[PDB]
RNA sequence: CGCAACCA
RNA sequence: GCGGG
RNA sequence: UGAAGAUGCAGUGUACCCGCGGCUAGACGGAAAGACCCCGUGAACCUUUACUGCAGCUUGACACUGAACUGGUUCUAACUCUGUCCCGUGAUCCGGGACGAGGACCGUGUCUGGUGGGUAGUUUGACUGGGGCGGUCUCCUCCUAAAGAGUAACGGAGGAGUACGAAGGUGCGCUCAGCGUGGUCGGAAAUCACGCGUAGAGUAUAAAGGCAAAAGCGCGCUUAACUGCGAGACCCACAAGUCGAGCAGGUACGAAAGUAGGUCUUAGUGAUCCGGUGGUUCUGUAUGGAAGGGCCAUCGCUCAACGGAU
RNA sequence: ACAUAGCACUCUGCAAACACGAAAGUGGACGUAUAGGGUGUGAUGCCUGCCCGGUGCUGGAAGGUUAAUUGAUGGGGUUA
RNA sequence: CCCACUGUCGUUGAAAAGCCAGGGGAUGACUUGUGGAUAGGGGUGAAAGGCUAAUCAAGCCUGGUGAUAGCUGGUUCUCCCCGAAAGCUAUUUAGGUAGCGCCUCGGACGAAUACCAUAGGGGGUAGAGCACUGUUUCGGCUAACCGAUGCAAACUCCGAAUACCUAUGAGUACUAUCCGGGAGACAGACUGCGGGUGCUAACGUCCGUAGUCAAGAGGA
RNA sequence: AUGGGUCAGCGACUUAUAUUCAGUAGCGAGGUUAACCGUAUAGGGGAGCCGUAGAGAAAUCGAGUCUUAAUAGGGCGUUUA
RNA sequence: ACAUAGUGUUGCAAGGCGAACGAGGGGAAGUGAAACAUCUCAGUACCCUUAGGAAAAGAAAUCAAUUGAGAUUCCCUCAG
């Protein structure tokens, strides 16, 4: 019947205007290794790949 | 059975950009492990001895100084 | 191995800086003078344990 | 050195 | 985490 | 010759058309979607000190479950008897009654520790000149690699899973290794002096590429091994990775121009989930709080089969 | 190969051990340790050595460790 | 009577286990009739995993049920246009799959693109050489050095052709990009050239590069 | 190497519901109703849905917003049927 | 001993079958998770008991949120 979200990747994409947007990966818990300009530069938000995106669509078809 | 099997994966060094080339600043012209061109008007060097573009303008490579040195430059 | 220490700020301010030290040739409390952002000041960082 | 607790 | 050496 | 053993292709030889009795050399003759071998993230049974349950067995707590004298000793009234007698009754079942023997035990319910191939569901990697055995699986350096990059083999060689509050920053200073010649042991090779000195020394560590403005070696002062970022690039399936001038703040060193966002560089590593600690006028299920969650910082994986299936 | 008479070990005191069954109950047995169950060996002759470290089993219980239970303490939240 | 040791035959049988000639037991732990009992993780078993209705490492029937099958097989009329790949990365992954590479359709935008000329570049290969690291022959010298003389994927004082990058230009080509819809494919083969491996073997194997086949008939 | 002795007949990309893209038709900064009522394919039913605004985890703000000490830089947005 | 248990006679009632649907008592596994144990499958198949023309539920010790609605059941939304 409708078409169910897959509710793990919609904890993960939120949708902007153009795209989705995602929080970076390796930013978890060993972060002393970690240069502050990686420590700086994995931290906000990005845009998933558009070869990504189709697959995006595809598990979360009503964001 | 031998002890041989391991190598590492590409570094993908090299010369990026070549002489007559025009860059724009931050434009990196040379991916290297130590120093066999040296940085020369316009051009900075990073930690890992990469030569980039520090202005516009357009790459040439020399060789000066009485050691022979390769020195790539950037004319403005 | 290298211990894992935080520095954490003499400012009142929970701000904390993360390394490693060796114990056996640096058994006293590392103290080094940082820059604490939530007052934007040098002060004094002393060691804690890592947390 | 043993007994017991183990669901990133 | 509880005793022994 | 050819998908590699031809009635059918090429060349060539032979052979009028058609039966019957024999025969089994071929038609890779018929028969049975090969049992051997391998594969499938099939299956079934079986095993065990594989994992995880459960039955059963067992331990204690509470309940049924009480009274005295002091953990016992005694009692009887709960309860038990697959003991005797009576009745229902024409009855070795069962029930009631009487007695006898036990007896607050045993036994049963709920909770709980142990035991538990008795039974159950499952798991038990891949690569691989078949598979097994052995070896390997992630990262760094060189060669193969065909003068941009990239490039395989169970091809040829080696390293890593760290170290360091100085071995980081900065200002100032310095220059080896080897030879000769002399000089207390002391000597081919220690330290001293003098002459050369072709880079052959050194570099925390493997190799390669570097290294005189030394990147090598010392001394003084120090914390830039900073916070917010970041034009623009490289590399890339993605996820990641790499370099970065400049800008703001706060610094260190320097007289000053300046130089510093760790270390000559390239190895020294692990996603997500779940949770811990610090901070936080974000949230707070009527409301005010709180719990809990979010955000920023950080911690916990030989998850080494190193994109990690529980 | 199996069984076998014979042998040995071991369990079992009778509402027996043990088995079947969800329980009631039934078998064992209308038997009672010269009996009944399990295990191995296998007429008979001559015999059957050493090892208790491992795993079982049996006995012991001084100490350690340890469940449910119980709930002393301490810490927090609310607000008169 | 019960059984089944040997052999021949039979093997689309007379027969889904027999006949025939011989064989064993034949008062016993015997054979046998009638009736009854034990039922599927169960029964029964002088134990072969034997037997339980020609079915047994878990019977048969019905139902769950159209179990699931990354595996085989099959997939039905016509014409026209274009037209692949057998790669990389990852994967309890290797004969599966996913992103990218390669195909097609629609839209946008049009020389941005390609070929060639010229110009500007960086190489460390072929060859060469011995300046370094190794290795090597002879001779001189008191082992180092010197003269002569060879060799090298992991040697370099040198060093092409090609290839690659950028700019400018003539001519010739619906070129190149970008945004969407739909894929297939991820077993490749041979030949030449440059190599690793092997025996400077293999219609061997593994790479790079071009062509062909794959998916291409015709002539030799 | 596989499958087919032969013929005839039967025999394999469906249906529902969501959703995305393309075509086409209506209406158009709007579009459209669902159950349901209804001599009933009409008509009524506006509840809802999509579009018209984004940024931020969120509170919040809004052609901006987030990050920040920053009104700097940067991210995502801002004509868009 | 009283009585009760038991026994008998009479009176009325019930039992069985049959489509689905209801309510209740029990309750899988194949499968999916590209393995599998939590989870899914699914309170489904199936077994059992028992109704009615329907059954069940039902008249707030209910929701809501700045002080509203007003038993139960079913349909569309909210909303994947
Ligand atoms: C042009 N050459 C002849 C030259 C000239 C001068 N002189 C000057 O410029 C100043 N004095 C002059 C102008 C001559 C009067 C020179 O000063 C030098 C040199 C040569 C270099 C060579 C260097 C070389 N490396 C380090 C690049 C090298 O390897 C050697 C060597 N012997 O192996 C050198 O000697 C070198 O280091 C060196 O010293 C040079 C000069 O000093
Ligand atoms: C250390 N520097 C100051 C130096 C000095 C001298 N000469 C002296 O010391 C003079 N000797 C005295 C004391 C005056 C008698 C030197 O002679 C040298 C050098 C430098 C080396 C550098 C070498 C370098 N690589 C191999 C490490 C290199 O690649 C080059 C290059 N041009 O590319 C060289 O020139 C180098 O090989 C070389 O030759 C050096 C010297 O000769
Ligand atoms: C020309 N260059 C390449 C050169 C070559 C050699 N030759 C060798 O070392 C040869 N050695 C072999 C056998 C090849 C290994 C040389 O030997 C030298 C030099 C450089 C000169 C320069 C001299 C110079 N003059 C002006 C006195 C000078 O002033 C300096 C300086 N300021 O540093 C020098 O270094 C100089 O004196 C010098 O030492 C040179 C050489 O020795
Ligand atoms: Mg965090
Ligand atoms: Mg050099
Ligand atoms: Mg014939
Ligand atoms: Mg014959
Ligand atoms: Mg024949
Ligand atoms: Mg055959
Ligand atoms: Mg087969
Ligand atoms: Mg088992
Ligand atoms: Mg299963
Ligand atoms: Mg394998
Ligand atoms: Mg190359
Ligand atoms: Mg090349
Ligand atoms: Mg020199
Ligand atoms: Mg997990
Ligand atoms: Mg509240
Ligand atoms: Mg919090
Ligand atoms: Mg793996
Ligand atoms: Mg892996
Ligand atoms: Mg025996
Ligand atoms: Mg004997
Ligand atoms: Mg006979
Ligand atoms: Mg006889
Ligand atoms: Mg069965
Ligand atoms: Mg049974
Ligand atoms: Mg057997
Ligand atoms: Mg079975
Ligand atoms: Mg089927
Ligand atoms: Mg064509
Ligand atoms: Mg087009
Ligand atoms: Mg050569
Ligand atoms: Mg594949
Ligand atoms: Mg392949
Ligand atoms: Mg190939
Ligand atoms: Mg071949
Ligand atoms: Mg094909
Ligand atoms: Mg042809
Ligand atoms: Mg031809
Ligand atoms: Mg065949
Ligand atoms: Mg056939
Ligand atoms: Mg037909
Ligand atoms: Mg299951
Ligand atoms: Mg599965
Ligand atoms: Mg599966």
């Amino acid at each position: 019947a409708k078409l169910k979200t897959r509710r793990g990747a919609a904890k993960r994409f939120k949708a902007t205007a153009n795209g989705f947007k995602r929080k970076q990966a390796f930013k978890r818990h060993i972060l002393t290794k970690k240069s502050a300009k990686r420590i700086r530069q994995l931290r906000g938000c990005v845009m998933v790949h558009v070869s990504d995106v189709a697959s995006v669509r595809r598990m979360c078809p009503y964001i | 059975s031998t002890k041989n099997g391991r190598d590492s994966n590409p570094k993908m060094l090299g010369v990026k950009v070549y002489g007559g080339q025009t860059v724009t600043a931050g434009n990196i012209i040379v991916r290297q492990r130590g120093t066999e061109f040296h940085a020369g008007a316009n051009v900075g060097m990073g930690r890992d001895h990469t030569l980039f573009a520090t202005a516009d303008g357009v790459v040439k490579f020399e060789v000066k100084g009485q050691f022979g040195r390769r020195y790539v430059k950037v004319e403005t | 191995m290298r211990d894992k220490i935080r520095l954490v700020s003499s400012a009142g301010t929970g701000y904390f800086y993360t390394t490693t030290k060796n114990k056996r040739t640096m058994p006293e409390k590392m103290e080094i003078k940082k820059f604490d952002p939530k007052i934007r000041q040098h002060v004094i960082f002393k060691e804690a344990k890592i947390k």
